[PDB]
Formats: C-alpha cells, structure tokens, sequence
C-alpha cells in the first residue's frame, strides 16, 4: 500500500503496486533553466512534450547471463516518430537540454527468480561492438535490439580489425560492469518489485546539447541474476519502460533534420 | 540489519548497528579529490633532434614526437595527423612483445583511476631533460584549439617557436637545472572535460571519430632544441563530476 | 645572517609571459609628455565593434565589398556566410583581424547591410541565421525556420542584423583545423523575399555593401599568435 | 588540497589560478 | 640592496609532491563557466561507500556476482572472503579500486547480500566474521564463536553486514607482498543455518548477490600508485 | 533593425534588439591593450664573432649584425649605413626561394597586428644565447638618438662597449644562465611613436627616406663576445592611439 | 596588464617605470 | 614502462623526486611523515612473528 | 630540538610535520 | 663588532651564538 504509486506527467500516468521509491541521481532534478550560452529565448514548458513515452525494450529468457544488457540512448531513443511533440520539437531545434524520469517495468511471479540492474549513465558507450566498423550517425544512437554480451566491454572495444585487437589492451569505451552499481540505479528483483523508478538531472560537457551529435545519457538494463522458473510457469517475461524528458529546453530553432 | 538494495541505496553502517560496538572514526582528509590529484604524475614524453635556432617541423621517431597534446587521456598521431590527437585506445609500441611501453601518451595514473565522468582543473606542467647535457631548448604553449602556427622563421637563425605571442619558455645554460615548470589555466571551450568516454561526434556531419569530444584538452606543447624530455601533469583545483566505473583489473 | 634558499627545478628559465617585471637600467627618466594627444583607446574590443567589409566574390572570382540583387527572387541565397571568425568572407575585417590573435569568443555578431541602389528602387530581403545540426538551409522555407529578420528598403539605407550567440558551450573557438561543434556555428544567408523593383531609367543591378563586427555583448579572450603567412 | 605554505602566493589569485565565474 | 642567500644542497630538484605552486604563464583567464553542472563530489571516500559487486567463482571457474544456495545445509561455508582490501574476490569493487591508490585504511566494511530467489523461498544464513589468530573457522560451531548475524529471508530482500574494525593497530595496510598481522584481518564466511526451503514449481538454486563497500566510519589515507598491470 | 551607415557610426546590438533574447555578456579583460602587449615576443637576432676584450667594430654576416636598432618595426642595414636603421619594407633573406626568413629585423607579431597609428610604452628586452656554451658577453645600451661611440679601446684588453657611462650589461661564467633581461624607459624625443607609417621626411631639406620618422626608436643594443643571440621585446604600460587597418591577409 | 604579484615592486616606481608627466 | 624512454619510477603518484643538470648540487633532501600502521616502532628487537 | 629559526616555517604545520592525533 | 644587518638573524640567538651563562 505504501508501495502503490501513481505519477502524472501531462496526459500520461504511470502506476505501480510494488514501488521501492524513486531514486534521484546526484540528488538533483533538472529545473528547466534556460542555458546561459544562448541569446535566443528558449522554447520551454511545452506540456505536450513533458510526458511519459512508453516503449517495449526486450524479452528476458533463461539464456541471458549476469551483465548481459540493453542500452537506450537518450534523447535519441525518442527522437523518432513515437517521441510525439518532444521529438517533433527536438528535431527542429539545434540545442536541447533536459533531465529524465524513468520507470522500467517487468513482472514475473512469486515462483520465478532473477534480478535486473536498472541504471542511468552519462557518456555511456552506445556504439555497436559486434564489428570493427567505425560507428556512424545511424548506428551509434540506436536502442539495442538484442541483449549485449558482457565480456567484450570490460577493457573496451576498439574499432579495429581482429588481428590489430591483439595489440590494443584498452579502449576508452571500457565499462567495468562490476561497478555499474556506482551509477544512479535501482534493482528489479522479481521477488520484490515489478518496477524501478529513477530520475537524473542534466549533465554534459557544456550548458546545452547539440543532440544531433551526442547521446549524453543512456538508460541501461542489465541482468544481475539469471531468470529461473520451473516447468509450467509463464515463459514469456518482457521488459518495458516509460521515459519522460524532464522540463526540456529548446534553443536554436531551424528547419527539421533528415 | 535487513535492508532492500533495490531502493538503489542502502545505509552505511558501523559495528554499532548490529553489535555491541562503537564508531571508530578518526579525522582524515587525504581522500579529498583536490588533494589526491594535486601531485605530479608522469604523463608524456617528448623528443627533438632540431636545434633551437631553426624552423620547427613536426617529426616522429620510434613513437616520440617533438610536440604533445595536453590531456591525461591517451594521445598519439592518429591516422597520419600532422600533430598528435586524442586516441580512443592504447596500443603496445612493439608489434610483437605484447608488453608495454605503449606507443600512446597518457597519464597512466589518471587512466587507471578516474572514477568520474567529467573533470575540471588547471594544469601544472613539468618538463624534464632525460640526461645531463646542458639544456638549450624553446617550448611553445598553444591554448586549447588555437592555431598551431607551424610556419617558417621570419628572421634567420631564430627559433620559430618563439616567434609568437603565445606563452613560450626558453631555458639554456650552464646555470639552469635542465627542467621547466609552469601552470596554465583551463582553456577548453567546454565547461567540463570528459574523463573517459564522450558518447558522440565532434562535427555536424558526424564523420569524426566517435568517442572523442571536440576540443577536450589543455592545449599543446611544441619543442625545439636537442634532447628527450619527460612531462608531468599536476591537476590544480580539481573538481570531478558523476561517479563511474574504474578500469577493470584481471582476477587474481 | 644569510637566508637559506631552495632553488626550484626551473632555475634560469625565461618565461615570456611571467606576470612579473625585470631590472630597470635607466630609471628616473621622464616619458616625453603626450597630454595633447587624442584618439587613444584602451581595449582591443573597441576595434572588433567597428563594422568593416566582408569580401564577396565577383562573377570573375574577384573580391568586392558588396553583392548584387535585381528584379527577381532566386530560389537560392544571394550570399551565404558561415558563422566562424574564421570564415574566408570576413578574413580581412577588423573583427577577424583581432580575433585571429585570441583563442575564443562569445556574444553577438553584427552583420550590417547597406543598400546602395537608386532611391527609386524598392524591395525586401530575408536575412536568416541558421544554427547547425541539420545542415545549411536549402530553401527559403527552411531559412525561415530559423532566426530571421525581413529587411525592407526605404528612407533608412542600412539594416543591422544580429547573429545571436547560440552555443552548446559558453565560449567558441576563433579558428580550427577541421570544423567542430565548438568552432563552426551555422550560416547567415540573405534571400530575396520580393524582387528589387524600380521604374524605367534605373540600372537593373543594385549593390548592397556587407560589413561585420562584434555586437554589444561580444568578447574575446586568451592572447595567441595566428598561423603565419607571407604577405602578397 | 596540497598547499601548505603560510605566506601568501607571490602571484595574485587572478593570475595564479583560472578565474571561476558563474554564467547565472 | 641585494639579499644574501644560502643555496640549499637540493638546488634544482623537482619535487613531485611539494605543497607549493609554480609560475603562471597565462593568467587572468576565466575558467569556462560550469555552474549548471550536477553530480559533483569532493571526497573519494564517497565512492568507497557505494556497494559494488564481489567476484565469486562459477562451477566452471568463471566469475559471477552471486553464490548459490539450495535445500540443504553444507558443513562448509557457501563463500569465504578474507578481510583484506587486497582479497581477489573484491578486486573489482569500487572499494578496492579506490583502496589500491591509498596505503592504509581504518573503519567498518559493509558486506551486502541480496537474496534473488523466488518470493516463495525461505531460509536462514549465518554470516560470520572471524578475527585471526586461530586460523579460518572449520565448522559452524567455530564460526559462531566469532562475530556473526543470522540473516532470515522474507519481505526485505537484503542484509547489510558489518565487519567491525578489530585490529592491533589503528590503521591497516591495503595491500601486501606476504600477509602480516597488519594487512590481513580474518575471514567473512556465510553458512547455511537452515536449508533454503520452498514449494513445488520453484527452481532448486537461489542466487544471492554479494557486494562490498566501506562503512560509516571507514577511511583511507596516503595517496600511492598500485602495482601496474597490462589490461586484458 | 534599420539604421544608416552613412552617419559613420551605427549601434552595437545584441540579440534582444530584434528578437526575444537576452544579453549574454561575461566579464573579460584579456583584450585590454596593456595586457595584450605585455608579453615577450621574438623581435630580433644578433651575432658576434669578436671576443669580449676587443674593440667593437660593426659587422654583418648572412644578414645578422652585431648590433640592433630597438624598434618593433623592420630594421636592417639601409643603403650601407654603418649601423642598422629603420626600414620601410620587408625583404626575403634569400634571393631565390621567395619564402622567409626575412633579412630585415622586426617583431612579426607587432607588424602583423598593430591596429593603431601611434603607440607609447617602456620596453622590456630579453637577450638569449642560442646554444649552451658558457656565455661571456658585454652589451651596451644606447638611448634613442644618442652617440653610438664606436671608438677604440682606451685601455688594452678591455671590452670597448663597457667603456661608457651608458647602461651596459656584462654576463659571464659557469653560474649564469646564458641570458640577459632588463627594462628601459621610453627615450624618444617624440611624444608618441608611429606604429606603421610616418607620412613625411625627417630632415629640413626633405632628402631623407620618406615614410620614416626622426628618432622613432628605443635606442640601440651593441654586443661583443662570441655567439648568436635572439632578442625579445615586451611592451610595458602600453598605450595606443588612433585606430587604423591591420595588415591584409590573402583570401582563403 | 599582466602583472599579478602581490608584494610591491622591489625597485621604486620612478625607476621601474618611466615617469609620466603632463606638460600643461 | 607504460611509455617509451621514460623513467618507470616516475610513473606513479607516489612522492618522487627528479634532479638533473648543470645548475643542481648533486643532492636531494626531503622529510616524510611516520607512515607505519604501528603506533610506535620497535628500536631493537620485536619478540614475536609478523 | 634543533630548530632555531625565528621566521615561521614556510610550509604549514600540517604539511611540515605529521599530524599528531589522539584516538581517545 | 662587525655586524650590520638590519633584519634579525634567521637562526635564533641560542643557536647562532654560544649561550653565555654565569656560574654564580
């Protein structure tokens, strides 16, 4: 009952009956102040853009191992048509600045076992690691379609051919997942909770973002404990997410992209 | 006692929570970020075979250039760039041994321990000659993203590097102690610098090397005069943001 | 008694920019009086704010301080300037000359256009500033989608257009090797909204002078030396 | 951290350190 | 008049850790504003207190962030961690990563266990911390003879266990060549007190996540560099 | 908005004039004339093959004299003058290459960027030996327009340059650091110096070289002792008057 | 510009700098 | 060495000293604080094992 | 013992000497 | 005799000079 929580955002509302609270990364919220690096008065407080956008993320099966994960580049994950007015406004602006409030959903039963780590990370590598090809605009910022394995990111992944890889011991896109818990996060333990609630402020190398070139935040869902269940229990276990851009700011109005 | 890690945060306990014990804390402040990074660590090496009174021309010799990019992150000549640029990975200098030295320049202590996503600081640089032969050298410091000006001498027998208003240093003689040190302010147009990765491109057609931020450095150092010089960085008034994972270490 | 000293590791070093002075060898000397002088200025920024000419290309690829317009409305911009204190079109303006000696800038840029056609000539231009991210504007429809002002000819001859400082970073580079999101900031394009219109006995081509300078809140910082060149 | 000299810095604070400024 | 000086015997020495500054060559420069930033932290201790994962061995000798328990009570501990910030099991935790850069530590250590089995699974564990001097505890009888807490599964999923700082010295070494009474401090072992118990239709193996971090009164001191290695 | 450039002056606007925007100015003072020019820039080079204890005699060797004229503007031997004089133009040292070095001495940074017609300042001079051989040199500074006194030694085996009351410097030995620096006051009889051109003659029969002002310098430096020495100028308490065009730069 | 030492100049102002004087 | 032609000993954050050149006086001196985890050090014998 | 300089130490006391602290 | 420095001795008087003491 203290675990029943409702959250309104524009014309949308998330509801959960097993919340463990909302974690505020860095104990900060994006307040929506205009970037001091822009002279033009920003476009803001667009109610049609300050809502939750819900999307399906993945299917969790018994084959996923600890640290296999799924990445959701932001704001790009919502820069497509399904991003509604946030997207259509974003595409027509040079710069955007915002925070994120997110809830990832995933229910099992009292007879299933397993757990996920739900976290937000700034400057978290979202490029593909199954190839030695340089990441490009249309491949670097895409939501993972398949679970990513973990071994090849511990020391990073150089965009060089397999034989050169031998003489490259470390790449700057390395991610020591044993410490992924140092990022603002929550754990989705099947026996405890079917939802995780996070919120992070705006962080970047600069006042506002030229988003077309940079996915500054990444929502990541990684399994910590493999999914387990006995013969007879529901086999389809899926993961979903409600993503809300917090008080976004737009500057530099222009014609649309693509 | 019991708790719930799914909250994303659990209490920091001491022995008194579950047992008959007392807190045992003693004051200590050597863990402060400012204090920790406020010390000099080897971060680069430079080599020149040109005299002081000559035209500076970019060169490489066994993985050592006569100029460096001021950044704790790995840097090196990238895809035949004229001057070194920030790298995205480290490589062994040797094509066979699979053991260091690396061909890339960096502050190993920073790369191996930078549990933050962004940092801000001033940079204290120390340049030291590797042998005892009397030093005779000229160094030019170029602010972050400023013109390198790799031009000809405008006057005969003068060090082209000194032909600038950019901050430069000239040390020579029997009375000197073969080193140079100075501190430069943060000069990047970025508010804070990415300490490990930059999840994006640096130009508008997204054709740059993904992973490297635009102008994420403290400028460059160009050198002329004979010798091999080691470089140290010391991070003044250091400030870090957003905790993140450290480099992984092989399991014992 | 003598004071013990610790000679630092940089003994004998000549620092070209140390904020300290050296030994005066001819002191107690009066600097020849100049109190009668006029025209003194103390800030180089003063220079940056003086509008000076942009170099536009001739039909013969010769540089001229103006562009042409006539009785028609092209589907493409009459002129296009990339906003960079590095733009070749402003290479010889005082603004660029000063900026070449500094590392970064911040603030407004003023693009001044002076109509030089006859008094009987009328017309309207649409001056647009397109921030980057989606490339250069290809049509008037796109150019109007960004920051713009409509300039109507008449009694007043010139139009003072301001390129607002819109940037992800607080400061921007004045030059670069390859364009980056911190050194290139979009385009200023001027379009013909309505055709230049006029009576008989008036030359078909009107010339519009083009100048640039820093705006009210424009600043530069970090004294540096620009890439040397051989005058010619 | 790591400055422990009791006499004041010879170079003024504006020069010894970069100047911190808030844009708001 | 000139001041007489006594040049000390260490003239020209470069001290990497002198608590003094050097000559500023580009002063009066504004550090690009960053007042909009969030997430700043000023003490590395903050990191040490964030619980991160311990690496337990798989049945195939692969490293995993948890251990297994089932419907039985082994006569031996399910897991054993030697209390040393040098323990290989915590080699990749943030606590160890930070400690590798300091010479000594003092204070509490928090070992966090998160039960990930089904909601229908019950059971009790006995988490014990055995100080050194008489070797590792060989039986439950011995393990209970030292500092311990009984963890009962239920509504709350995790157990925050504290290894009290019990030491002959005020500070302890974070690493060592050979174990000494100032660098190795006993063992943390978790035993199955009652078997994990559950109904039909529930997998026999339950996974318990294991994490470590410094406690409330935990501190580190003396910045140093750890033994270098080649990443792989 | 609209304006009229014919007035000879139009307003300095910010984004708020025509659009819904705010001023965005941040304090900054590195553009002050005093601060900008208050740094050392290479401005000359000197060479001598005579020992300290000998009679100083003017010489030239591959475009390098053993004395210089203290002025940021180009200077060189003009029409066989005994000592270098201010030039009116710059020439390549080489008769073929058509690339620098130039045979003329000047502060390239000043020539390339002097957006004013007149200037006033004190001069901080730095003289550095181009190699590490122990220095043994004597320099004589002669105020603007004062007698050069290129006389014989009055006593055997003494540096004739030191045989004066004019300010002079003597550096030698194993304890020195092969350089000299000092600051001299403005000594010209002119109130302010012309920074680029002087539209007139210097004597009454108008026979001098049109374009060069009379006594527009900071004096001269004569040197004896072995070696090649580079020179730097630093403009103290710099003051400039009447804005004017900068040197033209080739169109990109 | 470009002087940032907090302790006063060792040489007096008359000697360190030329003396500025007005003729009127 | 992690980089070619550099003194591996200087490749650390540990306190280190580098002296070289004709201007130096061939010596180094400095003071370090007591760093042992022991409260006091045994000056002669320690009647035990480690 | 054995310190006889009248002007105060250039490095602060925290840095010049180890810091003495009582655990009780 | 023969000491003419106006700033006080850097080393304390006990150390710079032997200590004069009367036995009565």
């Amino acid at each position: 009952s203290d675990r029943v929580s409702s959250d309104t955002a524009g014309n949308t509302a998330t509801n959960t009956q097993s919340t463990v609270g909302r974690l505020f990364g860095f104990g900060q919220r994006h307040k929506g102040k205009h970037p001091a690096s822009c002279a033009d008065t920003a476009t803001d407080k667009v109610l049609a853009a300050e809502r939750y956008y819900t999307i399906k993320l993945a299917s969790w099966t018994k084959t996923q191992e600890s640290f296999d994960h799924i990445r959701v580049p932001l704001p790009h994950a919502l820069a497509g048509e399904n991003g509604g007015v946030f997207s259509s406004t974003l595409r027509r602006h040079y710069l955007c600045k915002c925070g994120w409030r997110i809830q990832v959903q995933c229910n099992a039963s009292q007879f299933h076992a397993g757990s996920l780590l739900v976290f937000m990370a700034p400057e978290f590598d979202t490029s593909n690691h199954s190839t030695e090809v340089e990441p490009r605009a249309d491949t670097a910022f895409k939501v993972d379609a398949n679970w990513q394995k973990h071994a090849q990111i511990l020391t990073g992944h150089a965009y060089v051919n397999t034989t050169t890889k031998v003489n490259v011991p470390l790449a700057l896109n390395h991610q020591n997942f044993w410490q992924w818990t140092t990022y603002p996060h929550q754990i989705l333990n099947l026996r405890t909770n079917t939802t995780c609630d996070l919120e992070v402020p705006y962080v970047n190398v600069c006042p506002t973002s030229s988003w077309t070139q940079h996915a500054n935040w990444t929502l990541v869902i990684a399994v910590l404990t493999p999914l387990q269940y006995s013969q007879g229990s529901a086999t389809t276990i899926e993961i979903t997410a409600s993503i809300q851009p917090v008080k976004p700011v737009f500057n530099g109005l222009r014609h649309t992209v693509v | 006692g019991v708790d719930n890690a799914e909250k994303g945060k659990v209490s920091d306990d001491n022995a008194s929570t579950d047992f008959v014990a007392e807190p045992v804390k003693l004051p200590e402040n050597q863990t402060r970020v400012s204090f920790f990074y406020d010390r000099s660590t080897l971060s680069s090496v430079l080599q020149s075979t040109s005299d002081v009174s000559s035209k500076f021309t970019p060169s490489t010799a066994k993985n050592l250039q006569n100029s460096i990019l001021l950044t704790p992150l790995p840097s090196d000549i990238v895809n035949n760039s004229v001057l070194p640029e920030q790298e995205r990975w480290i490589s062994f200098a040797s094509p066979t041994t699979q053991k260091p030295p690396y061909k890339t320049k960096q502050d190993w202590n920073f790369i191996m321990f930078s549990p933050f996503t962004y940092y801000k600081c001033d940079l204290e640089v120390t340049l030291s000659k590797n042998d005892r032969e009397t030093i005779s050298s000229v160094v030019r410091y170029v602010p972050c993203g400023a013109p390198s000006d790799l031009s000809d001498q405008t006057m005969p027998q003068t060090p082209s590097l000194a032909d600038t208003r950019d901050p430069h240093m000239w040390v020579v003689g029997q009375g000197t102690t073969n080193q140079i040190s100075f501190v430069i302010p943060y000069t990047s147009p970025l508010s804070v610098l990415p300490s490990v990765w930059f999840n994006g491109f640096s130009n508008f057609d997204n054709s740059s090397r993904f992973g490297v931020a635009p102008n994420a450095d403290f400028g460059r150092l160009l050198l002329q005069g004979q010798g091999t010089f080691s470089v140290h960085y010391r991070y003044k008034k250091m400030r870090v943001f957003c905790p993140r994972p450290t480099v992984f270490i092989p399991w014992p | 008694s003598p004071f013990p000293v610790t000679v630092r590791e940089h003994a004998g070093t000549f620092f070209s920019t140390t904020p300290d002075t050296t030994v005066p060898v001819y002191g107690n000397t009066i600097s020849t009086p100049f109190d009668y002088m006029c025209g003194e200025f103390t800030d180089l920024l003063s220079l940056c704010k003086i509008p000076t000419f942009l170099g536009n290309l001739d039909s013969n690829k010769k540089r001229i301080p103006y562009f042409s317009a006539t009785n028609s409305t092209p589907a493409t911009p009459l002129v296009t300037y990339q906003v960079t204190l590095s733009c070749s079109c402003m290479a010889n303006s005082m603004l660029a000359a000063v900026a070449r000696n500094f590392n970064q800038y911040r603030g407004s840029l003023n693009y001044l256009f002076v109509f030089t056609g006859s008094a009987m000539t009328k017309g309207k231009f649409l001056i647009s500033y397109t921030p980057p991210g989606a490339g250069e504007p290809k049509t008037l429809d796109q150019a109007m989608q960004a920051t713009y002002a409509i300039w109507d000819l008449g009694l007043n001859s010139s139009y003072n257009f301001t390129v607002p400082f819109i940037s992800p970073t607080h400061y921007r580079q004045t030059s670069y090797n390859t364009p980056t999101i911190t050194s290139v900031d979009g385009w200023l394009t001027v379009w013909q909204l309505t055709p230049l219109t006029y009576p008989l006995g008036v030359p078909n081509d009107s010339h519009i002078l083009t100048l640039v300078s820093g705006g009210d809140d424009f600043t530069l910082r970090m004294p540096v030396t620009f890439t040397k060149y051989v005058p010619q | 951290g790591n400055e422990g000299v009791i006499i004041n810095n010879y170079y003024s604070n504006q020069y010894q350190n970069s100047i911190d400024l808030s844009a708001n």
